């Protein structure tokens, strides 16, 4: 679903790698992809505690792709700490070795709830959005709000939002023109790093005339 | 005591410098493993902390240390690309040739994960280029397979074969085709590939392009 | 001066090529580069008007590199018409054989008198500035303006500005924020082409709290 | 009268199908020359427009007109990378390997302005990829030159002799380690060149790279 399209996105960003990443920072999720063909092994070890395993979940993709997978549980998902990776196949040989940050691979869900406003004097409107559902920090979440016009304009604007703002307000703008509207999410620095998540679901307004 | 060794593995895992040398200098176990027979200059190498690396092996670190896996310090820091790390290991008498349990070399790590100054140094220090791992498969093999010109043409230029097969009878041509990587095929076929040469299955790189549905690779190969 | 970074811009675009702009309408100079040693003639044809020829200059540039250009007289400056340009050798051999219209390879000085002024209500900031001097067509030259942060934040706003608007009202900034401001110009489609100007020179205001 | 070639000259440069058409509908001279013996297919091509090149073939344009410069109008069309033009010259029979004044044949232009697919269409066609113009230079000497890594490919491939000499002696090798173009020089040197060769100055590839000054291509050559 929503997931497919993350995935997606990060395995033409680093191909024959294991890729981790969270959506929601309350979870976590391995995977990688491979030729055809319990052959892997999955354990990790988190900040002082035993080695674990974490069952592998396994399904065909692309062409004859495999991608296998792990969503290590809640409980073991506390972020700013390292969490050491291996995955290993049947025979003991290696496949994947890594220590990643739970907090360094977050991959937002768009915002969603976006209202586009024309305001009282001519050229300007009032964006408001809501935060990527149940997402927690949301006073670390930055925006960038992209605005589109038709007849081959293109993206228009690009307005970098603060954290935890979740208002933007767009002037400069041609009359009697239909402008669209779109804000992206991403976890600010120093304490998280990642990517935008996608494109929020546009809206659209037609300015009045001046 | 073993605690100091295990404080040891999480110091250099965090890259923690400074909680590293206060470990040692309290006489903890340079060469200390986990149940894995990690060493700490394997996690050092791992995350890239080129500085913790120095220090490990400024203190008698197992440069050649190896986990039950067989994978060596200078296989983790080829794999990830940490070219000062490989740099480093390599000058302190790490293997270059050394193996893991799946036959390959760092050579086979660097050439498959497409890091061309890292493929550089190793052959520069020795390297076997025509080095086979546990499916037959070469660093060109690889290197044709993930669509790397330049370790191609690094490859090729120091020695290695441009027919080899797999365990599947398959050269790098039938890989970079499988892939459709077109210009690699035109180096490949230009150093001399054999283009009617076909895997285990009976398919030549043409087969696999023609299957694959890509007319410019289909025109090349002929 | 001004006249060698435009000509290193389109160097880089085009090399071995015969390159032509105009940088305010009024003429238009054709250049290009080649390598070490009047052994070039440049004649051209304009909208049924007799061949005529063009005095090339010979100037060094770069690692041996010799650049001939011509600048073409007022007089024959005339846009939106056809202008056939041939070099040809001092044996009679070809060298460049083109046709290029005036009004399309416009490339504007950058704006000028940036004025960056606070607002009345915090956040928001009114930007004013004027076209490249001494151009016509001023109002058919369209603007985008950048806004940059310190600390690494770089470039949080790109705003596109109408056809012949020299003002621009930006918002949604951070608070107690060095913001600096640039514009750069540029010929709107379809009456002529080109590329954007070079960024005019910034102006920088400091924030007030909130 | 010569007014309506005139006329026929100023349309086809304007690129105003519908006054081509009328022009000629009229009686005006479909090989109607200017003061330079350009033709109208000559400025149809140089301009990129498919439609009128078509239009005046159809009414009996000599396709292989020349002007006083020895230019053709598939000179122009090569050297602009007009793709569907250079096939529809040809197909109605332009010589391919026609010369200007500079000795310079379509595939020369095609391949020094790093047009890939018209060089291969060329040579589909019967270009003669060793044709050495005034200076000696061949179309590997321009693409290497200009670094053009995948018309090099195609050249290489296509018969293309890599340690070909201009009238200063210079190979395609000396002409890309003069211009930095470094995988240009590993195929180069893979296909076969010459490394030791020295132009008529007595200098080498390498002894160029170093007055260059660029260590990566200096240590390549040796
Ligand atoms: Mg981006
Ligand atoms: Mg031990
Ligand atoms: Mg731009
Ligand atoms: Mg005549």
């Amino acid at each position: 679903p929503k997931f497919e399209s993350k995935a997606a996105l990060l395995a033409a960003r680093g191909p024959e790698e294991l890729l981790c990443f969270t959506e929601r920072l309350e979870d976590l999720v391995c995977f990688w992809e491979e030729a055809a063909s319990g052959q892997y092994s999955f354990s990790y070890q988190l900040e002082d505690e035993p080695w674990k395993l974490c069952r592998l979940h396994q399904a065909p993709t692309a062409r004859g792709a495999v991608r296998f997978w792990c969503s290590l549980p809640t409980a073991d998902t506390s972020s700013f700490v390292p969490l050491e990776l291996r995955v290993t196949a049947a025979s003991g040989a290696p496949r994947y070795h890594r220590v990643i940050h739970i907090n360094e691979v977050v991959l937002l869900d768009a915002p969603v709830g976006l209202v586009a406003r024309l305001a009282d004097e001519s050229g300007h409107v009032v964006l408001r959005w809501l935060p990527p559902p149940e997402t927690p920090m949301t006073s670390h979440i930055r925006y960038e709000v992209d605005v589109s016009a038709g007849q081959g304009a293109g993206s228009v604007q690009r307005v970098e939002i603060l954290e935890g703002r979740t208002e933007c307000v767009l002037s400069n703008l041609r009359g009697r023109t239909r402008y669209t509207f779109a804000v992206r999410a991403r976890m600010a620095e120093p304490s998280f790093g990642g990517f935008w998540s996608a494109w929020s679901e546009p809206v659209s307004l037609l300015t009045p005339s001046d | 005591h073993s605690d100091l060794g295990k404080k040891l593995l999480k110091a250099a895992r965090a890259g923690q410098d400074d909680e590293v040398r206060i470990l040692m200098a309290n006489g903890a176990d340079v060469n200390a493993t986990d149940i894995w027979d990690a060493t700490p200059l394997h996690l050092a190498a791992l995350i890239g902390h080129l500085e913790i690396v120095e220090v490990l092996l400024k203190n008698g670190a197992d440069v050649n240390a190896s986990d039950i896996t067989g994978t060596t310090p200078l296989h983790l820091a080829a794999t990830m690309g940490h070219k000062e790390i490989v740099e480093v290991l390599l000058k302190y008498g790490a293997d270059v040739n050394a193996y893991d349990l799946n036959g390959a070399t760092p050579l086979h790590l660097a050439a498959r994960m497409g890091h061309a100054e890292i493929v550089a140094v190793l052959l520069e220090y020795g390297a076997d280029v025509n080095a086979q791992d546990a499916a037959g498969m070469t660093p060109l093999h690889l290197a044709a397979a993930n669509g790397h010109d330049e370790i191609v043409l690094i490859l090729l230029l120091k020695g290695a074969d441009v027919n080899a097969k797999d365990a599947a009878g398959m050269t790098p041509l039938h890989l970079a085709a499988a892939n459709g990587h077109k210009r690699i095929v035109l180096v490949l076929i230009l150093a001399g590939a054999d283009v009617n040469a076909q895997d285990k299955f009976g398919k030549t790189a043409f087969d696999i392009s023609i299957d694959n549905g890509n007319e410019d690779l289909a025109k090349i190969l002929q």
